[PDB]
């Protein structure tokens, strides 16, 4: 139903200088993102919290609530509550700025989510790409904070957190450049258009790629190496104590929830009940637009589920079991679906 | 039921069900019954209708 | 509820002696113990599975006789009454002495009657009674719920 | 590093207190009583815990740096803070706090 | 020399992707079992016919022999007599017990002659205070709590409680009784046939 | 003479809305509170779908809610 230009019309009726009434619209879906976003995060926690439940014949939260409903609300709000400690030799800059640091870009990575067409902020040419390049600042915020802090145990396992995220980034790179090829570009929206009636039947290799690496984003316990609480405790979290911590919980799983959100769109698609649809008007638009977004939102469930399922089936690895996986397995093969891809394209230019 | 007065157990609602035990206290319609059985000695309380005065 | 004033203190004022039926979580018992506190009262909780005849350990003084262990032959303490020493420390602009017992349903009927009897006489003083129970925190005064 | 004898309402180290942090030196001994304020403390009875202090330190000590030592000074002083608890200089706060008498109970002195 | 590498290689693989995908089945699997949470307060658990709460006391069966401290670990319980001159008879002054200290070995309740003193199945104690612990005479006979009445509790047997064969203690019959025949029933079956 | 289609679509997409987060969640607590410990394995992941797209108005109407136990009868 255009509703930018309705906002724009009634609210340029009674005058307002329309350029104004452009700049006006702006902070609208700018936060409804941020909503959907926090309340991503409420849901990852609520849903690991009783998933991780059901796996062990266990009942999470019940008495928060009605069913732990309210739980991220408690831990978030005591979170602000609690004091802030500053430790001894510490510095007072950098301290308090990696977990900004390392949160910022996850939260910058939502202007190209698509949700359904035309509901997004700002299709961006670029897209995919500037994802993958903010995603490589975070292991910035991560050596912050181990060098602001005293702690050896601190900066001895946050050394790991940069070697880790600067290594399953090249395989995350060719895993999307294969879907640059069939997509004329990079745009989200182009991306996911070139699916009308999906990627992952002709992508069959590079789901593993990018899949496992965004599970190995400093996430989860198949890796998670620098909050290996039985290693080493909390390795760099460990003297974050009030909200910085959760800054860095709060990145955790939002970063989750836009790898989620990030598979469905590049794979499977944020629209399209499998049969092609639009083969049966703004109350049909209004229709169209909430089964879009309803779909998007059971794809992206699905990986969140797959991965907490993950989390509490298979054991982490010290480091170079973990390792050996980029430029071993995720590399080589990432170059070979690459290659394939190309030739692929180059001899049967037609499905891509 | 009044105290000294050995008495079982007739509810199969009760993990306690058919012990022989010996009164010990009553308060407000409440009894403790005694168990000497076993090693030790067990004590828990009862309702009156719970229970029976045998012999 | 979700919300609630102070008319706790007011019934609690009015009859001397409630009993919550609180539920088995407390976690929504607390804040009407604060609400006395935002008044001038002053609590003092002292778990009764633990007191005695309640007329020797709150107006008469008794004798406590800690634990030996082979060393140290038995000897007695005698501390002084809880409810005619506390009542004497208060603070200067204080309303009353609140009485908080946490495990009531331990007790018997006898000294819920006296702890009733209790709130007549030795005027700045009250009472209330944690008998764990209803799922929708609910009080009654304590003259009532028995006899 | 440091050399403590942390008990509780005693807690000596072995450095200056700058600002806040302690800086291990080998000779300042600094001293801590009753930070979390389980005791109601005068100008006259903490004056008398400090000297104490002093007439411990100096008076008997002229072996190594051990935390035994230490320790068995902070010992000392917890015996000296029960002396003034139970004759009745010093009382417990009866805030609205913890209120556990890790000390005694109150008696009347039969 | 190379061909056989990469086959290897691709084997390790599918092995490792086949050892996860059996742990993902299980634990997908175990996310219908029902939980066996025991949801405490208001679905609290049923104590044994032996287990060693708290103690019990009466004042009129004491007869002041001391074995309770002679044999206590620590010689714990606090008995206080004055002995009264009619003949010979220990009267009983005062009996505690800190359970702050106690350990809930029941050597006292074995050794009592009288059948005075008992366990309890009280292990719902706690306090802002340990001083509140030292159970006095009348404190500790004090008549025990008795978790099935209560009135917002779903109680549970444990598993030397339930049926033969069964496992789980919560959605059970409402007749159902430990695994076999009591003795008496055995004597009066081969007594009758 | 309210006919008009803005009108229309503003009011119907209003009522998505109340429809969203006042009407449907109630539905999902009565289908969870149901079968929680009677349930499969793949109902349970549909379930807790069905709270993830209407989480935004548990978090509403929850405090409102109480699934305690709703004490048993005693006597008999
Ligand atoms: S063992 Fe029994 S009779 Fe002897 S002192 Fe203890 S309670 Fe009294
Ligand atoms: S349970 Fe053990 S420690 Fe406690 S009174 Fe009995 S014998 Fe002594």
């Amino acid at each position: 139903i255009d509703l930018q230009g309705q906002f724009i019309s009634a609210l340029q009726s009674l005058g307002l200088s329309h350029d104004l009434a452009k700049l006006l619209w702006l902070p609208l879906p700018m936060l409804m993102m941020l909503i959907v976003a926090t309340v991503g995060v409420l849901v990852a926690v609520w849903l690991e919290r009783k998933i991780s439940a059901a796996v062990q014949q266990r009942i999470g939260p019940e008495y928060i609530g009605p069913l732990g409903i309210l739980a991220p609300l408690a831990d978030g709000l005591k979170l602000i509550f609690k004091e802030d400690v500053l430790p001894a030799n510490s510095d007072r800059w950098l301290f308090t700025l990696g977990p900004a640091v390392v949160v910022i870009p996850v939260f910058l990575s939502y202007i190209i989510v698509p949700f359904g067409q035309n509901l997004l902020i700002s299709n961006l040419a670029m897209g995919v790409f500037l994802w993958i390049a903010l995603s490589s600042i975070a292991p910035i915020g991560l050596l912050m904070a181990g060098y602001a802090s005293n702690n050896k145990y601190s900066l001895l396992g946050g050394l790991r957190a940069a070697a880790q995220s600067i290594s399953y980034e090249i395989p995350l790179a060719l895993a999307v450049l294969a879907v640059a090829m069939m997509s004329n570009g990079l745009g989200t929206v182009e991306i996911v258009e070139q699916q009308s009636q999906w990627n992952v039947w002709r992508q069959p290799i590079g789901f593993l790629v990018f899949w496992i690496a965004a599970l190995a984003e400093c996430e989860r316990l198949p890796f998670d190496l620098p909050e290996a609480e039985e290693e080493l405790v909390a390795g760099y979290q460990t003297e974050y104590a009030g909200m910085k911590f959760a800054l860095f919980y709060l990145g955790a799983y939002v970063n989750l929830v836009l790898s989620a959100l990030l598979v469905s769109v590049l794979y499977f698609g944020g629209w399209s009940f499998p049969i092609p649809l639009e083969t049966i008007n703004p109350f049909l638009q209004i229709a169209f637009a909430v089964l879009g977004i309803t779909m998007t939102l059971i794809k992206a469930y699905f990986f969140v589920f797959l991965a907490i399922l993950l989390r509490w089936t298979v054991p982490r690895v010290r480091i170079d079991q973990l390792l050996d996986l980029g430029w071993k397995f995720l590399l080589p093969v990432g170059l070979v679906n690459l290659l394939l891809t190309a030739g692929l394209k180059l001899a049967f230019p037609v499905a891509f | 039921i009044l105290p000294g007065m050995t008495v079982k157990v007739t509810n199969p609602n009760d993990t306690y069900y058919q012990f022989q035990g010996i009164v010990q206290r009553i308060t407000d319609g409440k009894v403790a019954v005694l168990f000497e059985g076993g090693n030790w000695d067990k004590l828990v309380t009862f309702q009156a209708s719970e229970l029976e005065p045998v012999v | 509820g979700l919300l609630a004033g102070y008319q706790f203190v007011k019934d609690l004022e009015s009859a001397g002696a409630l009993a919550l039926f609180v539920p088995p979580e407390g976690g929504f018992e607390g804040r009407y113990q604060r609400r006395l506190r935002s008044k001038g009262y002053t609590t003092l909780p002292m778990s009764a599975p633990g007191l005695g005849d309640l007329a020797a350990y709150l107006t008469q003084e008794h004798g406590i006789r800690p634990a030996h262990t082979g060393k140290e032959d038995i000897r007695v303490y005698f501390q002084p009454p809880l409810v005619t020493y506390h009542l004497e420390n208060l603070p200067p602009n204080a309303k009353g002495l609140v009485l908080w017992l946490i495990d009531g349903k331990r007790l018997s009927k006898q000294e819920f009657a006296y702890l009733a009897q209790l709130t007549q006489t030795l005027p700045k003083f009250k009472v209330v009674v944690e008998v764990g129970g209803d799922r929708v925190v609910r009080w009654e005064p304590l003259a009532d719920w028995v006899a | 590093m440091l050399l403590k004898s942390t008990t509780r309402h005693v807690h000596i180290y072995a450095g200056h207190v700058v600002d806040g942090e302690v800086h291990p030196d080998t000779e300042t001994l600094t001293l801590n009583v009753d930070p979390d304020n389980e005791l109601e403390w005068n100008e006259a009875a903490l004056a008398k815990v400090e000297a104490k202090f002093r007439e411990l330190v100096a008076n008997a000590a002229g072996e190594d740096l051990t935390e035994y030592n230490l320790r068995r000074i902070g010992s000392d002083l917890e015996h000296f803070i029960r002396s003034l608890l139970m004759q009745g200089e010093i009382g417990y706060n009866l805030n609205s706090r913890v209120r556990n008498y890790s000390l005694g109970i109150p008696r009347v002195n039969h | 020399k190379f061909l056989n590498q990469i086959t290897n290689y691709a084997k390790e693989a599918v092995q490792s992707a086949k050892y996860i995908g059996q742990g993902l089945s299980v634990t997908f699997d175990h996310m219908r079992r029902r939980p066996i949470t025991v949801q405490y307060p208001y679905e609290k658990l049923i104590p044994s016919e032996r287990f060693r709460g708290r103690i019990h006391f009466e004042f009129d069966k004491c007869i002041a022999c001391e074995v309770c401290v002679r044999v206590c670990p620590i010689n714990l319980p606090v008995v206080d007599w004055v002995f009264n001159k009619e003949l010979k008879k220990k009267e009983l002054k005062h009996y505690s017990i800190d359970f702050g200290v106690c350990i809930f070995c029941a050597n006292c309740v074995e050794y009592c002659p009288t059948n005075c003193l008992s366990v309890t199945e009280e292990y719902e104690l706690a306090t802002y205070d340990r001083h509140e612990l030292n159970y006095d005479s009348v404190a500790m006979g004090r008549i025990p709590y008795k978790v099935t009445q209560d009135p917002m509790v779903t109680p549970i047997r444990e598993f030397a409680y339930l049926p033969a064969g069964v496992m789980s203690g919560h959605d059970l019959p409402a007749g159902a009784q430990r695994a076999g025949e009591r003795p008496e029933a055995i004597a009066n079956t081969a007594k009758s046939s | 003479m309210a006919v008009s289609t803005e009108l229309l679509v503003l009011g119907v997409y209003g009522a998505l809305a109340g429809l969203y987060l006042l009407v449907v969640p109630a539905i999902v607590y009565a289908y969870l509170n149901a079968r929680w410990y009677v349930a499969s394995s793949f109902e349970r992941a549909f379930m807790y779908f069905l709270v993830t797209f209407f989480f935004p108005g548990l978090l509403l109407l929850a405090p409102f809610i109480n699934f305690r136990p709703q004490p048993r009868s005693l006597n008999s």
